[PDB]
């Protein structure tokens, strides 16, 4: 099968900027009939994909002329002359020269740039309600940070625990263009009563050193 | 130009089958595409609505069956021997041009289970939260103070792990707002007729 490789995976831009995204195929998409079946789609947040460009450079009906497609052989580019808010979302390329199967690139997310922002980190011991039922979840929120990449570790009595972690991430905030993350470490009550020192530790561009929030079970 | 209306969410056990429909209106081969949790797209196959000829991705050819009902302008995708890898959003696509709204399929051994809702109280601004644990199926809804508190809220996408969902939400307010005023998360899980209000109290 043909592999479609899209770069970059994420492209932060400011409104009004030009944007260029790349799609490379593992072999030539020039069909024996002379056509090059390379297409571009946009999937806006919470929607189904919509076709933008077909056969390299043909703009689909209703698509504004700020979108253009170019390239040949194995190397293709979608350009947006001036990015608008409504253009934000995930762009996919696809090929239908070599079928079956038709194949897709992994997507490039066009997102908004803003100033770097350190996460606001908050840590929460288990509730009395949960402890009553025999469980013990510890929660860490890492909120309103930028850029989007972040790493979290849970450290209990000075040692990392990997088992029982559930992470979730928000999409880029509609108001301030930041990102947020929730990390929940679920223990049994017995495990919780075995150790008293709980730390949520993050790495992020905004600090050379780990960012930490902690509590002591014994108050 | 063509509108594609897909059927609603499906829940199936491992090893079971699913059948989803796609009703076309307006005025091309009908394709089916899977969107995986990481957003990647995989083409399943296509069918000619006219005569009924089909083409399949070898990955899905052993389990997928595409059909069309010409009299009702409806296309169907049947997928058997389901695994957790099949938990995804399935799209029908007319001529690879127009996409349906998608149909969610969740493949899990889970039975319907009401959420447990836990307050997250702190150890110039204060962050509180609400942990909604151990429920099935989606969705739950969560608001703060009956929806009157909407700014400074982050409600995180639900995540399925070990065949139960967890969701959480944080809310950040000025320190003079709480506990001087009340903050309550309102959680609803219609599948279990659950409606709970959890007031956040100082520890």
């Amino acid at each position: 099968d043909v592999v479609m490789t899209q770069t970059p995976l994420s492209l932060p831009v400011s409104l009004g900027d030009q944007a260029s995204i790349s799609c490379r195929s593992s072999q030539s998409l020039v069909h024996r009939n002379g056509n090059t079946y390379l297409h571009w789609y946009l999937q806006k947040p919470g929607q189904s994909p919509k076709l933008l460009i077909h056969k390299v450079s043909n703009r689909f009906s209703g698509v504004p002329d700020r979108f253009s497609g170019s390239g040949s052989g194995t190397d293709f580019t979608l350009k947006i002359s001036r990015v608008e808010a409504e253009d934000l979302g995930v762009y996919f390329c696809s090929q239908s020269t070599h079928v079956p199967p038709l194949t897709f690139g992994a997507g490039t997310k066009l997102e908004l740039k803003r100033a770097d922002a350190a996460p606001t980190v908050s840590i929460f011991p288990p509730s009395s309600e949960q402890l009553t039922s025999g469980g013990a979840s510890v929660v860490c929120f890492l909120n309103n940070f930028y850029p989007k990449d972040i790493n979290v570790k849970w450290k209990i009595d000075g040692s990392e625990r990997q088992n029982g972690v559930l992470n979730s991430w928000t999409d880029q905030d509609s108001k301030d263009s930041t990102y947020s993350m929730s990390s929940t470490l679920t223990l049994t009550k017995d495990e919780y009563e075995r150790h008293n020192s709980y730390t949520c530790e993050a790495t992020h561009k905004t600090s050379t050193s780990p960012i930490v929030k902690s509590f002591n079970r014994n108050e | 130009e063509v509108q594609l209306l897909q059927s609603g969410p499906e829940l199936e056990k491992p090893g079971a089958s699913v059948m989803i429909s796609c009703k076309a209106s307006g005025s091309y081969n009908m394709n089916w595409v899977r969107q995986n949790i990481g957003k990647s797209l995989e083409w399943i196959g296509a069918i000619d609505p006219y005569y009924g000829g089909t083409s399949y991705n070898q990955k899905f050819k052993g389990r997928a069956t595409l059909t069309v009902d010409k009299s009702s302008s409806t296309a169907y995708m049947h997928l058997k021997s389901l695994t957790s890898e099949d938990s995804a959003v399935y799209y029908c696509v007319s001529g690879m041009e127009y996409w349906g709204q998608g149909t969610s399929v969740t493949v899990s051994s889970a039975k319907t289970t009401a959420p447990s809702v836990y307050p997250l109280a702190p150890v110039s601004s204060v962050t509180l939260g609400c942990l909604v644990k151990g429920y099935f199926p989606e969705p739950v809804t969560l608001t703060w103070n009956s929806g009157s508190l909407s700014s400074g809220v982050h409600t995180f996408p639900a995540v399925l792990q070990s065949d139960l969902y967890t969701l959480s939400s944080s809310v950040t307010v000025t320190s003079s707002t709480w506990p001087s005023q009340s903050i309550t998360c309102n959680v609803a899980h219609p599948a279990s007729s659950t409606k709970v209000d959890k007031k956040i109290e100082p520890r």
